[PDB]
């Protein structure tokens, strides 16, 4: 079967070659990109497609332009639309739109290996060491049981935050090149959009759609094969919230128990930047 | 060094090392680097490198690496070079 399978292009049918040529011509038909302007097929499909197919469209688009090595320009056009369609710096790309679906699929297909390799040792510390420690993670005074201590939970949660954050800052050197290209493509158009915290919105989206979803749901990511204990789950949700507040360059307001953590959040602004 | 099984196992070790060296996304090598590694894998597949590794007369190293399931030649340092 191997030697049959690699036989060549002389044994295939006329129907097969005509079908292949017609498919290739259709693929080229999309990938024609005119000078000084965005690619026409993508602009049509961005504004025509019903919502129920939107993510599916994103998927095939990510499968296409990357295999033609043109993924950078596709992302350029999509973000170039999204920067003027969205006004507020907080509301940029957070809502359900095609830019969100495309960058979410890009994170899922590219950074899975990097995210898993970064995340599993900080997981394994919790799996064994802090588990027999059984350090509690309740910081809400109303949700706190009387037996537990507020300050000890806060200190454990704090130490866990610096461990995770410093692990990411250490792994700053390690990214796949495609993900870095995606971040660069986002950053350039965002800097065109505003001169204030162009890097900051990049960081907020970066923690928003890639980092924090794995932290809240490690089992759903497939990094951890088992469902963790619920105290650890609550703590990991708190990790995601605090790191998101770091990325947003703003401190907690409603949670009084997060107010001491605001100093550590604002302390790490420049390192994260 | 050693019997036929360990020498064949060493050859399989070298081949698997290069094979996993090119086929992994962790290292994210360049394309030309992958080309020269692909060339190196082919040149280690050659019978000349069988005779360098001390395995002679054996068609497939992978077959006799597991042959129990289913020292006479001297060693020269130029082959090691």
């Amino acid at each position: 079967l191997t030697k049959i399978l690699q036989q060549g292009t002389e044994f295939d049918t006329l129907a097969e070659t005509v079908l292949a040529d017609r498919f290739e011509r259709l693929v080229e038909l999309v990938t024609m990109m005119g000078d000084q302007g965005e690619l026409p097929i993508a602009m049509a499909l961005a504004n025509v497609v019903p919502c129920s197919q939107w993510d599916e469209l994103a998927r095939v688009l990510v499968t296409l332009f990357d295999s033609r090595h043109l993924l950078y320009q596709l992302l350029w056009n999509m973000f170039s639309k999204e920067v003027e369609l969205a006004d507020s710096m907080q509301t940029l790309f957070r809502g359900n739109s095609l830019a969100s679906k495309i960058m979410t699929f890009c994170f899922k297909v590219y950074g899975a290996t990097y995210l898993q390799k970064l995340l599993d040792p900080l997981l394994r510390i919790v799996i064994t060491s802090s588990d027999w420690q059984h350090v509690s993670f309740e910081v809400d005074p109303t949700r706190l049981e009387p037996s537990e201590s507020l300050e000890e939970n806060q200190r454990n949660l704090l130490q866990m935050t610096e461990k995770f954050f410093h692990a990411i800052i250490s792994s700053s050197s390690e990214f796949p090149p495609q993900l870095r290209s995606v971040c660069h493509c986002l950053y350039q158009v965002v800097s065109q959009r505003f001169p204030q915290n162009s890097i900051g919105a990049v960081g907020s989206a970066m923690f928003l759609r890639f980092i924090n979803p794995a932290i809240v749901s490690p089992y759903e990511a497939g990094i951890l094969d088992k469902k963790p204990p619920p105290r650890i789950e609550r703590g990991l949700k708190l990790m995601s919230k605090i790191l998101q507040s770091i990325a947003n360059h703003v401190l907690f307001t409603k949670e009084e128990h997060m107010r001491p953590f605001n100093d550590f959040v604002k302390s790490n602004f420049d390192a994260a930047r | 060094t050693g019997p036929l099984s360990l020498r064949a196992s060493t050859h399989g070790l070298v081949i698997n090392i290069i094979h996993s060296l090119c086929t992994c996304s962790q290292l994210h090598f360049s394309e030309e680097t992958k080309q020269v590694l692909r060339l190196s894998l082919t040149e280690f597949s050659l019978p000349k490198f069988y005779l360098l590794f001390g395995i002679s007369k054996v068609k497939s190293a992978a077959v006799i690496a597991f042959r129990s399931s289913y020292e006479r030649e001297t060693f020269a340092l130029t082959s090691l070079e």
